[PDB]
């Protein structure tokens, strides 16, 4: 509900001839003083650059980026042809790699309402690679101020000028210096360009603090498991870094039905008999399942307009799978009926690396609309009345899954590892009274509320940021 | 009151043999003291007890059978489940063997519909278990019921044989196989006796109620898709294909022979693979010869009613005997002639028919809206006052014809029930009003000659036919062809085509227009995807016809299909109003249309099926007198265009590359350098670079902007790709001088939430800012609603008066009798006295509802009409008396129309919208 009633003279302001609600919700009949992109910035054009294949290098695609402004690359080198590697090597053999200078802000090219702007200052001294789709402006003007100001005052115009088109919202180059800036705001910060940054300055301090003080979801699962149980960490790294393993015959075949002796699994057994010692109840996971359905994926690009499907990241230590998919397969299959996600589901982690190798995760939110979930993923079904489905997820992300799965997991490199049912079906746990699996899960739900708490204080510090630079640019 | 009622007691009063009699002053039912009854009813519940007395007095003195060998109210215990349940039979019919040969439930009629369950639960296992018990054996279990055909009460039977289908997985191919419809006296065999066409005893079934309908629609919605849900295709199709046949059939026979829909069991029993099958082939075959244009008898060779596989014939024999008793063509007449069968199409419409990516259906909230803010009531009113004819509408996309069957009842229920006082009481106008709309049977008949349409599909195409004879038009005009066809493949060989004319138009380029159609609505489809054999050869005719985007053709259509004035309201994708490529098609829209609207729909408004943006365009088409200013500015405009390109590459040629400044290169440069004139200089790049230019660039030099500016000069300079539409001018630069000139307003709009939430699980409404509904109406009759509460207050008085007189017999009684066991008798009647006043405090409490209820219609309605300062309708209270107590009947769910605030976008569109 908001009627414009717009001019037809105002529809050639912008060389398509543009008519839509957006950007002439921008364009207005009042006309002040303003500065194009050629006062305030300019596009540095993208370039190919030299890489050694050995040397590895880190790399982040829209996804990686948050939507706060820092970035999570990950790690990869040429030379591993890693299964999940192969579409990223693809990408970047056509030239999909990009390379920004140092003082330069990045402003994304793909949903600009997410706000996935990243600055790359000269403090950093690593280089990140970055995929294409990310348009490189060198401020002439200080870059902090400009920076800070697309992120939240100009964000409108950035969102106006965007092309929606069949699909999702877009941006380019030449939209981004079609947009008009205000002569007034630039001058205000200029003018209180020395306060303006000492306060974000300081209050980027205070949440870098508050950064420092949060604790992480693998280590809120990993004391809640500890101190349920009495395991001794300290002892664990002492065993599990021994690299020398004394077997004697006899402990060979102690539920063991295969005769297998070699030094992983040996040193399996031996961690599992120190961890289970003081603990009872140790029973196998064959006995207590269900079914395990594995998914599967196929051919895909990020977006496509089509079916949207998940990736590795979106598996948490929590237990909870953070759904946010960011690629879609355009083509049809044939059956699709059980590679949706389901609410109240177990998901096992197949192939990644040797750290974060099964690890399992929980579908808690509604669902909605389906979305097929890839192909390094298993669907658990489990005996209900014995197990609960969270307390497994919680299990197999604490130690207790991680060491078993760090030599299970058989692999040709450390980067990815692929876990099988096998194992899943010969797996022991301890499975106390259903009422201990619930309260080890309240205990973790509240540890990390309170962490949610830390964050929530996180936003209300990046909201008095952006208080300030609008009180101050606005007078 | 019901004048039935008054023939059922008349007729009771006739009988000479009093064997069952009725009190409706006393609310009493007797029966004879011989039959055995195990307990004393005396209490009318319901017209349950009425229809039994009658049935029984019926079977008692008209059809010589003994009263004596009937057996009422015979108690069983039984145990259901895990307790133990006590039921009665209504009616045993035992001959002088004993054997049962007749067990009749008796049902209410309010019930009759929804109660068919329940014959599962109630009457199987009574049989069951006396055939465990008594080892008796159950020839036909027989049902029997009232049938309302032509205003007469007759009898209707069903007849099941346990025998016949033993067990459960084979009685599903019985589909409905009973013996007869009508019973035979003298213990005959049953014969089911065809509907002869117009002969008095037997006939369709007209003024047909809802609640038979809903119930209808839901059962064989049940037995159809049994579950399945929605997943297409043969469940849905089919039954269209059964009720076209029906149509045709109910078409092709003459008065006194029966219809050929209709089940034979002369022998007791039919072959449903064989004798059905062959009676609808030949129906289906006939319809698709004569109803839907023959199709040539090329495509009736390779034709097919059903699937042998997919479709077994059981369910088409149970649904035969369903929809026999029905006049699908012409009978409907519900509440004075309204449709009724139409909205049990809209039904199995939205459900059976599974809608996925490439097959949607505009949502109604947003065609009616399309409607209405196109004026389009107004208009036809108009057009009806001045040239005595209504607008010409087609929509090219049909599909289901939705639009065309909102357009249908917005133009019935506009010019003829709400919008009446508008049209004038001239004879001619009121000569041409009976010639279109009197004809209450035949009020949806102006259609035949006015709506248009266009499918390529061939069965959306028969689904959209089937469904417009359904609502009163006759179809006849939905032609089952492509959409972007030559005007001239267009033949029907019927009442006279307007689609079929076409000329050539000089501004449009010497192709082809038709321009006859005042009207056109719809929603082009997504990527449509061009006929390979006919490409060559429609891309023709279209100025961009090669230009890769092949749904942009579609706003040509329009253009050729509209005449001067013509009104568009489409529905068209975000990327025509953002994407670059589509610039051309954006400067063809602006060339011969007056954008008068646009709208920003939602995400949500088609989700789940698709989450493309969608927007709406509301325009109309230039005369020529426009169109011909539009060609004269721009070329005034591209003349300066060139000069001014020429002078500023002749600048930019001197200022950096250095030519020679001799004479024969440009006359007006050299002049101007040699006569040392750089004011003019600056002045010709001001104008050149009339965008992207600032005031300060007044203090640069002719070398310093040259060189600060670069880019924007060739940006300039080049000129657009088609050059035969646009020219060798820049379309940009010439199509801002031209749009300055021609400035107009236009209203641009957006909406948040239009009313609904779609997603496959349910749905869930949320505020609609397109419209608002009336909840009042703006005609109540005072004396129904009083005369309603009046009903029910004497309906109660009548049993408070029973009961104050049973009760005071019962106190003479007590005081007559010496009351030795008497006194339980007077605690009961003190305990009934008490609830009789329990009973008067709570209708009380309804006449002080009706009180208040009376004071909220003299509050807002006077003169029987609600009066005009309620009439814009912002009253909340009213609203809100109307969404519920006891005013949730009654009531208007139109759309209102708001002439003096504008709260939703509707308002402003029809408030602040000009047109002509
Ligand atoms: C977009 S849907 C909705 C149409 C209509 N508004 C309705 O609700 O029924 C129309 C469908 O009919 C088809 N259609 C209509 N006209 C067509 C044409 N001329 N050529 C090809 N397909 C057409 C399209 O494929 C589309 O899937």
């Amino acid at each position: 509900g908001l009627i414009q009633r717009r001019n037809f003279s105002t529809f050639a302001s912008e060389p398509s001839v543009r008519f839509d609600f957006n950007y002439m919700k921008s364009v207005t009949p009042t006309t002040e003083e303003y500065y194009t992109y050629k006062s305030l910035f300019e596009v540095v054009p993208s370039t190919v650059p030299t890489l050694d294949e050995s040397e590895p290098f880190k790399y982040a695609e829209i996804g990686h980026v948050s939507k706060n402004g820092e970035v999570f690359p990950v790690t990869l080198s040429f030379e591993d042809r890693d299964e999940l590697n192969e579409d990223l090597f693809k990408k970047i053999e056509k030239g999909d790699i990009f390379l920004p200078e140092r003082g330069n802000i990045l402003i994304s090219a793909i949903r600009p309402y997410l706000n996935k702007i990243v600055l790359i200052k000269e403090d950093d001294k690593t280089d990140i690679y970055f995929t294409k789709a990310f348009i490189q402006i060198k401020p002439l003007i200080n870059s902090r101020i400009l920076y800070y100001a697309l992120r939240t005052i100009f964000s409108e115009k950035i969102n106006a000028v965007s092309r929606q088109g069949k699909g999702y919202p877009t941006l380019k180059e030449d939209d981004l210096k079609t947009i008009q800036f205000s002569k007034k705001v630039i001058d205000n910060l200029l003018a209180k360009e020395e306060e303006l940054i000492s306060n974000i300055d300081a209050l980027e301090k205070d949440i870098k603090e508050l950064k420092s003080i949060q604790r992480s979801k693998k280590e809120i699962v990993d004391e809640v498991f500890s101190s349920h149980f009495n395991i001794n960490m300290v002892e664990l790294m002492a065993l599990d870094s021994q690299r020398r393993v004394d077997v004697g015959l006899s402990s060979i075949s102690s539920l063991n039905s295969t005769i297998r002796y070699s030094y992983r699994w040996n040193k399996m057994k031996l961690i599992q008999k120190y961890l289970y010692r003081d603990i009872d109840c140790i029973e196998p996971l064959g006995k207590y399942i269900l079914s395990s359905n594995n998914g599967w994926s196929p051919e895909s690009v990020v977006g496509g307009e089509g079916i949207p499907i998940l990736g590795q990241e979106h598996l948490e230590f929590d237990g909870v799978l953070n759904v946010s998919p960011t690629k879609a397969t355009t083509k049809t299959k044939n059956n699709m009926e059980n590679f949706f996600i389901q609410e109240g589901d177990l998901f096992i982690s197949r192939g990644n690396t040797v750290d974060l190798v099964g690890l399992a995760c929980v579908v808690e939110t509604e669902v909605t609309e389906d979305i097929i979930y890839p192909d390094l993923y298993i669907r658990l079904k489990i005996d209900e009345k014995v197990i609960h489905k969270k307390y497994l997820a919680l299990l197999f992300n604490s130690f207790f899954g991680r060491l078993y799965f760090k030599y299970v997991s058989k692999g040709k490199n450390q980067t990815m590892v692929k876990i099988s049912s096998n194992e899943l079906l010969n797996y022991y746990l301890p499975i106390p009274p259903m009422e201990e699996q619930l309260e080890i899960v309240g205990k973790i739900e509240e540890q990390i509320g309170a962490q949610n708490e830390i964050e929530k204080q996180i936003e209300e510090k990046r909201n008095q940021i952006r208080v300030i630079i609008e009180e101050t640019a606005r007078s | 009151m019901k004048n039935w009622q008054r023939i059922v007691e008349a007729k009771l009063e006739q009988q000479k043999h009093k064997v069952a009699e009725i009190s409706l002053e006393n609310g009493t039912v007797n029966y004879s003291k011989k039959i055995k009854h195990n307990r004393n009813l005396k209490a009318l519940t319901g017209d349950e007890e009425i229809v039994r007395a009658f049935l029984i007095d019926r079977l008692v003195n008209e059809l010589d059978y003994k009263p004596e060998y009937l057996e009422t109210e015979k108690e069983y215990t039984i145990k259901g489940g895990h307790s133990k349940i006590n039921p009665r039979v209504d009616v045993l019919v035992k001959d002088d063997k004993g054997n049962p040969f007749f067990f009749i439930e008796v049902k209410a009629p309010n019930k009759f519909e929804e109660d068919k369950d329940e014959i599962e639960g109630q009457l199987f296992a009574l049989a069951q278990a006396e055939e465990r018990d008594f080892k008796t054996k159950v020839k036909y279990l027989v049902y029997y019921t009232v049938e309302l055909i032509d205003d007469e009460i007759v009898d209707r039977a069903i007849i099941i044989d346990f025998e016949k289908y033993p067990t459960y997985t084979d009685w599903s191919n019985g589909g409905f196989i009973s013996t007869g419809t009508e019973l035979t006296a003298g213990y005959g065999e049953p014969k089911k006796q065809p509907l002869i066409k117009g002969h008095e005893k037997y006939d369709l079934r007209v003024r047909i109620d809802r609640e038979e309908i809903e119930g209808l629609g839901r059962n064989l919605h049940n037995v159809l898709w049994g579950g399945g849900g929605t997943n297409d295709s043969e469940i849905f199709y089919s039954l269209v294909n059964i009720i076209l046949a029906k149509i045709q059939d109910e078409y092709e026979k003459e008065d006194g022979q029966e219809y050929d829909f209709q089940v034979y069991q002369y022998g007791d029993n039919v072959e449903s693979p064989q004798k059905l099958f062959d009676r609808i082939n030949a129906l289906y075959k006939r319809a698709l010869r004569e109803q839907l244009n023959v199709t040539d008898e090329q495509k009736i060779a390779e034709d097919n009613v059903i699937n042998r596989n997919k479709f077994p014939l059981n369910k088409l024999v149970y649904t035969v005997q369903a929809l026999e008793s029905l006049s699908f063509l012409e009978g409907r007449n519900s509440l004075d002639g309204k449709d009724i069968l139409g909205d049990f199409f809209e039904s199995i419409i939205r459900d059976g028919f599974k809608q996925t990516k490439g097959q949607f259906f505009t949502p109604t909230p947003i065609v009616k809206f399309i409607l209405y803010a196109l004026q389009l009531d107004k208009l036809a009113i108009d057009r009806l006052n001045n040239d005595r004819e209504l607008p010409l509408i087609i929509d090219p996309s049909a599909g289901s014809g939705t639009f065309l069957i909102e357009a249908m009842k917005l133009i019935t229920k506009e010019v003829k029930y709400k919008q009446n006082h508008k049209v004038k009481s001239s004879r001619q106008i009121t000569k041409r009003f009976e010639e279109l709309f009197m004809p209450d049977h035949n009020e949806n008949k102006w259609a035949r000659e006015y709506l248009y349409g266009c499918e390529i599909n061939f069965d959306l195409g028969t689904a959209s036919k089937v469904n417009m004879i359904l609502h009163g038009d006759g179809s006849a005009n939905i032609f089952v062809q492509d959409g972007l066809l030559p005007f001239r493949f267009y033949v029907k060989e019927t009442s006279p085509n307007y689609l079929e004319t076409a000329s050539p138009d000089a501004l449009y380029g010497d192709k082809e227009v038709n321009g006859k159609f005042d009207v056109v609505v719809s929603n082009p489809p997504f990527s449509v995807d061009l006929d390979t054999q006919t490409q060559r050869e429609v891309r023709n005719a279209f100025l961009f016809g090669d230009k890769k985007n092949s749904e942009n053709l579609f706003i040509e259509r329009y253009y050729q299909l509209l005449k001067e004035g013509g009104r568009l309201g489409v529905v068209l994708p975000e990327s025509v109003f953002d994407t670059t490529e589509n610039k051309y098609i954006r400067l063809f829209i602006f060339k011969y249309f007056k954008v008068k609207a646009v709208v920003s729909l939602p995400q949500v408004t088609f989700e789940p099926f698709t989450s493309t943006k969608t927007s709406l365009l509301f325009a109309q088409k230039k005369t020529k007198e426009e169109v011909e200013q539009w060609n004269e500015l721009w070329d005034k405009y591209g003349k300066e265009w060139s000069l001014l390109k020429t002078r500023i590459n002749d600048y930019f040629s001197y200022f950096v590359k250095g030519r020679p400044l001799n004479k024969k290169w440009a006359p007006d440069v050299v002049k101007d350098i040699q006569e040392g004139n750089e004011d003019n200089i600056r002045k010709n790049i001001f104008r050149f670079l009339k965008d992207h230019i600032k005031e300060e660039d007044k203090n640069l030099e002719i070398k310093d902007l040259l060189i600060k500016y670069a880019e924007e000069i060739s940006s300039i300079s080049k000129h657009e790709k088609e050059t035969d539409v646009f020219g060798f001018y820049n379309a940009w630069w010439v199509f801002g001088e031209v749009a300055k000139e021609l400035d107009y307003p236009i209203f641009m709009a957006e909406a948040e939430n239009v009313g609904y939430k779609r997603t496959k699980k349910g749905e869930k409404p949320m505020p609609n800012d397109l419209y608002d509904l009336e909840y009042a109406p703006s005609t109540l009759d005072c004396e129904k609603v009083l005369s309603s509460f009046d009903i029910e207050i004497n309906a109660l008085e009548a049993s408070k008066t029973k009961l104050s007189v049973e009760k005071g017999l019962l106190e003479e009684k007590l005081k007559d009798k010496e009351d030795k066991e008497n006194e339980k008798i007077q605690k009961r009647l003190n305990k009934i006295s008490e609830l009789l006043e329990t009973i008067e405090n709570q209708l009380d409490s309804i006449r002080s509802k009706k009180l208040e209820v009376e004071g909220i219609l003299e509050k807002y309605y006077e003169n029987n009409k609600l009066k005009e300062e309620y009439s814009e309708r912002d009253d909340e209270e009213l609203i809100n008396h109307f969404k519920h107590g006891v005013l949730y009947q009654y009531r208007s769910e139109d759309i209102l129309l708001r002439n003096k605030t504008v709260h939703k976008i509707l308002d402003e569109i029809r408030q602040g919208v000009i047109w002509d």
